[PDB]
């Protein structure tokens, strides 16, 4: 991350769908280099349906530049999170800022 | 044999650039040739990069 | 917030903010909306 | 024009303009040297600016 | 993790005073280590002898004037400090200089001591203008190391300083001049290996290399303080034997290949239910082993 | 000349008829093997033909009178 | 408020430190300005264009 | 023609890293000469021990992912190329490492020989987010100095290696940051000795003492051929 930035780097991370945000609030049950599982809290749980959601991570696929992307997950086991918090980092993005 | 001996590189086959290079003059040139001194001739020394 | 209170980025803008910057897509996704949604009479698109 | 091309340019200039400046009370002002031998002698040494 | 020693290519002897020293190959950044440290040495650590104080009858201070002299009191303090005296007795040697008439005084006129001697005779230190007039001056040289300024030795000095005495720098260290550079050179591929080139032009009473000789002995003993059947006795199931030769080669009671090189070819043939399958699987496994028998 | 070769223009006094009887020269100890006459000291020929040049030993009416003396020695 | 934040970790306020040579060991003769730059590496390597 | 010899007096070793080692005495401005000359050899060449090879079963290259484990093994190569570790004896030294269970592997948890010994042991190498999950690894240990890239290792190789061997670069030099400050040094009658400080930064792996023995030994070994022939 740049230690001078502007605080549009959240938003450019974000809006650019190069991370993957959460959709449903709650906390992680499982992370893995290539899958987040987030149990929903039962506030956001629709009423029929388990309450699961699960993320699978992009890695190492080739952009148009043959650059590369991959997301890394920045959350940790059993850790809470919301909806719209920052779950893996993409190619260049760091924690949720963007880090050129 | 020349050509599997100058594809390995053998350190023979860098002594002999090293022969050859010397007192050799390369072309310069850098577009646009606005002018006369955009094309000019250096020695070249040979370099790791 | 929780990816915000692992780290905070020290601000030094002097005036607040009375608009958030927007969806920095809303042209490319409202465009083909309008294209491809079903509309009764305000005609968009497709209809 | 007849002007010569091999000028130098910017870093060339700044380091002999720096080095052909002046002060008033640098270091060890006001010596009488041998000559330019001399000279380097004390600016490496530093007995001198 | 042994290091690369260098080959001393050139002593480029431009005169009696200036060599060109060339070594090559150093190690990456070994060049500018040996270089900047041999250059610091010699420039302020190396000792030697120089003119240090001149006491000239009839002249107050430096700002007066002695005539008959075309040059000024400035001049001979600079023809002074620019004489190369070499003395091997002692650490204090009080000259005389005394001439009259017309004509140049050069370093061959000095009244000599027996152990002192002069490396330049025909270095001219002042010229005469007047048949009547002499010069009478006593030059006192010292023993130190490198060079020290006049200036800074009076502001250290602050006893009473007679009348007639006249401060000058000593220039005490042989080098006049010393400046390496490094190039690039290159062992058989790799040019990371550099090329260490001093220039260095002394006065004289020494050669460039035995200065150079002097200043690498300097520093190394400033630095000496802290200074200083291997496979036949292996089992043999691992060798790719099959389930039907495993139980052929059992039958052998053998289970080290040390138990089979005491094996003779008439005891593999007499030994039971070894066929020719089983007689090929054990012999392309000694010969990819390496192992003959018989 | 392995610097410059404003010497061997003053030898001469014309660059291009330079550049002519020097890659003659060089023509003659690369193909037909004649002994250069300033030494060696492992050279390129065109760089010996510079060097011959500028230290005056050819020139094109002596390049001239050389081939016509080994045209004459011969035939 | 740049400077203060320098003065808050006891750094110099001018923005330069005094820089040391890194071959010669001595001492460059004026304050340099030290600091931390964001540097990005731009798509035009030459491993592409050689 | 009466210089002193310096001696090592002290070595006020701070942390487990950290050091200050003070030569004293040492004559006018013989300080910078020798601190600076012990600063380049120090910062350049000094041997130590480093992770080259890795070799984690099921993985066949970098750009891969496990199950189980939080990291990429891009992220785990560069995890065990920041290890540090001192082994005495030998020149090569091969390690293992196997766990299971949930929670960070360490490099405590890597299973030491008799003449290896990790300097920090609360490193961590990479995450287990499974109970079922488990690595088995076979870390590589050289010895070297400076850095050697792994691409200029498959240059200066001869062989080919198995799939599944993956290469890390070499950072085999033990000392981060070296500064020097020459102050004066009280001795009775003089006024011109000087004392030199050398404050060190190790990773852990190697003394200072032994350290400086080293870049002097070397600095001698290389004046050698200046107080030799001319």
């Amino acid at each position: 991350k740049p230690l001078v930035g502007t605080g549009m780097e959240r938003a450019v991370a974000v809006d650019s769908g190069v991370t993957a945000v959460a959709k449903r609030g709650g906390v992680v049950q499982y992370v893995d280099a290539s899958r987040i599982v987030i149990k929903v809290n039962e506030d956001e749980m629709y009423p029929g349906e388990a309450g699961i959601d699960i993320y699978n991570l992009t890695k190492y696929t080739r952009s148009n530049q043959n650059t590369c992307i991959n997301q890394m997950p920045c959350v940790s086991l059993g850790e809470p999170v919301e909806r719209g918090d920052v779950l893996a980092d993409g190619p260049s993005t760091d924690l949720g800022e963007l880090a050129l | 044999a020349a050509k599997k001996m100058v594809e390995r590189e053998e350190a023979v086959v860098w002594d002999i650039l090293d022969e050859v290079i010397r007192e050799h003059p390369v072309l310069l040139n850098r577009a646009p040739t606005l002018h006369r001194l955009g094309i000019q001739a250096f020695e070249p020394v040979l370099i790791e990069g | 917030s929780y990816t915000e209170k692992k780290r905070i980025r020290k601000d030094f803008g002097k005036r607040p903010q009375v608009l958030d910057v927007p969806y920095l897509l809303s042209i490319q996704l409202d465009s083909f909306q309008k294209f491809i949604e079903q509309d009764p009479e305000g005609q968009y698109g497709l209809e | 024009n007849g002007e010569p091309i091999i000028v130098p340019s910017q870093d060339v200039v700044l380091g002999l303009y720096y080095m052909t400046r002046d002060c008033v009370n640098a270091k060890g002002e006001g010596m009488v040297l041998t000559g330019p031998k001399e000279a380097e002698r004390l600016y490496r040494s530093g007995l001198a600016s | 993790t042994e290091f690369l020693k260098p080959r001393l290519v050139d002593i480029e002897q431009v005169s009696s005073t200036h060599a060109k020293v060339t070594l090559e190959p150093l190690e990456r950044g070994f060049g500018h280590t040996l270089g900047n440290a041999l250059r610091r040495i010699l420039l302020s650590s190396m000792p030697g002898c120089a003119v240090t104080e001149v006491e000239i009858d009839g002249v107050l201070h430096e700002y007066s004037t002695k005539e008959g002299v075309q040059e000024d009191i400035l001049e001979i303090l600079l023809n002074l400090k620019g004489l190369a005296v070499r003395v091997q007795g002692k650490d204090e040697v009080i000259l005389t200089l005394n001439k009259s008439g017309i004509g140049p005084v050069t370093a061959a006129d000095i009244t000599h001591d027996g152990d002192v001697e002069i490396v330049k005779p025909q270095h001219v230190i002042c010229h005469l203008t007047d048949e009547n007039a002499s010069i009478s001056m006593r030059i006192k040289v010292q023993r130190g190391r490198g060079y020290v300024p006049a200036s800074t030795r009076i502001h250290s000095e602050e006893d009473e300083r007679p009348i007639g005495r006249l401060l000058v720098d000593a220039c005490y260290s042989p080098v006049e001049r010393i400046a390496y550079n490094v190039e690039a050179a290159r062992v058989e591929q790799r040019t990371d290996l550099d090329k260490l080139v001093i220039e260095m032009e002394t006065n004289g009473t020494i050669d460039p290399e035995e200065a150079i000789r002097r200043a690498a002995t300097i520093l190394a003993e400033q630095l000496e303080a802290f200074v200083d059947d291997p496979i036949l006795l292996r089992p043999v199931d691992d060798l790719e034997l099959t389930v039907r030769s495993a139980n052929c080669l059992k039958a052998e009671a053998i289970h080290y290949i040390g138990d089979l090189v005491q094996r003779t070819e008439v005891e593999l043939l007499k030994t039971p239910n070894l066929g020719k399958k089983s007689l090929t699987e054990i012999k392309d496994v000694l010969a990819s082993r390496g192992l003959s028998l018989g | 000349a392995r610097v410059t070769v404003q010497d061997a223009v003053e030898k001469i006094g014309n660059r291009f008829d330079l550049v002519l009887v020097a890659a003659r020269r060089a023509r003659q100890m690369q193909v037909g093997g004649k002994d250069p006459l300033v030494p060696e000291e492992n050279d390129k020929t065109t760089v010996i033909a510079l060097r011959e040049i500028e230290e005056g030993l050819i020139n094109n009416q002596i390049l001239d009178v050389r081939e016509r003396q080994e045209q004459q020695e011969q035939e | 408020e740049i400077k203060e934040l320098l003065k808050l970790g006891d750094l110099p306020t001018s923005g330069q430190i005094r820089l040391y040579d890194g071959r010669t060991g001595e001492q460059f003769e004026r304050p340099v300005t030290v600091g931390y730059m964001y540097m990005l590496k731009l798509n035009h390597l030459v491993d592409d264009k050689m």
